[PDB]
């Protein structure tokens, strides 16, 4: 919860999960 | 025992988000010899996916980018070359999963239902060779693609209830091996109008844990058919 | 020449989410004993801290995992973790000794010396919250990094520099989660929101974005940790 400093159509097939 | 607790590890790097651990511990599994349970199979499809998917998704990122710097030569050689080297990882990653589906998924798969389930990754490692093969090499693996999902569809039509989440999964993704990969979008269109048409039928044979999984794939088939028509 | 395509591959990397690559493009960059710039040293940042926030992500989960199972079970979740903090620590160790030999020396403006203190803190941070002797020493060697760097900054940098600010986010983090002092920790976060609101001006157009995300996250924080 607390922040530290941050890091920064198509065909749908069959999903992941 | 041994099996039971390279499974439990692929749950644990499943959660962790470590995918190469996850497809390292279901092959190792797979590798023993004996048929996978359905919860083994589908651990070990997840794992892949993400394993394949990363490369795939990383191919897209630099050929958009490899197109679009065409008027300066270094940049565009950069992206071509880096393209090069994820395409390898993406082949042999494709050809680990599709010679552990010959050696030991396939011929061993005692239902329909697994058969069905084999034969389908088959098609889709194949389609993922395609999406990246060039350009009399591209033809075999196209062929090896389509054929591994005609067999699929076949049993599946035979053997599997229309709203089995296999057999609508199986539609889906041949549907897209017509639409992506032989541009053949009436043909894409008329074999998910059929599987989402045929389980729309019999809506009677969905089950308290089939259902979820059915409705989903039903819902993205005719999104596919929505995208295609317009 | 070498460094100018390394650093166009790091980016090319990045945009595909190979962090990996990334990280080992910066690094030979990084190598070649020439002071980085500003973007440079940006890519090397984020490079960096992808490669080893997917292992304190894992770490986190594995963790939990185990500290919420008692009685074997246990015992694979803790092999998990161990195999995951070592894999950590060598990125930590990777980092630590690229800014000792290469970065910290080098660093001829306030600005990159405080980056670069700033970021030994952090990796010397992260081998903290997964040491446990060994620990005391390593917390240390943070606190005496963010310290020098938050000394450096309020002689030398606008309250709205983006990098005195995230400075400010993290020493902030490191007393609360690492020292167990709520307290300082709130009041250096305190600090250093209301000494940028007090100087908006100060803001340029390059950095403002930066600047004013960092003090949100402050104030965030300062909500967490009150309310
Ligand atoms: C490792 O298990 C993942 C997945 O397997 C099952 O779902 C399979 C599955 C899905 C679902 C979410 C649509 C996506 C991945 C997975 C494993 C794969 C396939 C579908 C249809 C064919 C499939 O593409 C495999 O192709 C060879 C078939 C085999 C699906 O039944 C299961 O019901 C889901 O319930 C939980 O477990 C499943 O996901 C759950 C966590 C619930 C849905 O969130
Ligand atoms: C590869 O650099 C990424 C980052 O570097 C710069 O931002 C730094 C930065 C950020 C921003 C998004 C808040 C997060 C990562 C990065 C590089 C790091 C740090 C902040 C504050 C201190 C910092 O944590 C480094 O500490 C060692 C300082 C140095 C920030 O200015 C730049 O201005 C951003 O604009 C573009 O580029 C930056 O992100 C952009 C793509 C824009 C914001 O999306
Ligand atoms: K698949
Ligand atoms: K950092």
């Amino acid at each position: 919860h607390r922040y530290s400093t941050p890091h920064a159509q198509r065909s749908t097939s069959t999903p992941n999960v | 025992m041994d099996k039971n607790e390279l499974v439990q590890k692929a749950k644990l790097a499943e959660q962790a988000e470590r995918y190469d651990d996850m497809a390292a511990c279901m092959k190792s599994v797979t590798e023993q010899g004996a048929e996978l349970s359905n919860e083994e199979r589908n651990l070990l499809s997840v794992a892949y996916k993400n394993v394949v998917g990363a490369r795939r998704s990383s191919w897209r990122v630099v050929s958009s980018i490899e197109q679009k710097t065409e008027g300066a030569e270094k940049k565009q050689q950069m992206a071509r070359e880096y393209r090069e080297k994820i395409e390898t990882e993406l082949r042999d990653i494709c050809n680990d999963v599709l010679s552990l589906l010959e050696k030991f998924l396939i011929p061993n798969a005692s239902q329909a239902e697994s058969k069905v389930f084999y034969l389908k990754m088959k098609g889709d490692y194949y389609r993922y060779l395609a999406e990246v093969a060039a350009g009399d090499d591209k033809k075999g693996i196209v062929d090896q693609s389509q054929q591994a999902y005609q067999e699929a569809f076949e049993i599946s039509k035979k053997e599997m209830q229309p709203t089995h989440p296999i057999r609508l999964g199986l539609a889906l993704n041949f549907s897209v091996f017509y639409y992506e990969i032989l541009n053949s979008p009436e043909k894409a269109c008329s074999l998910a109008k059929t599987a989402f048409d045929e389980a729309i039928a019999e809506l009677d044979t969905l089950s308290e844990e089939s259902y979820k999984d059915s409705t989903l794939i039903m819902q993205l088939l005719r999104d596919n058919l929505t995208l295609w028509t317009s």
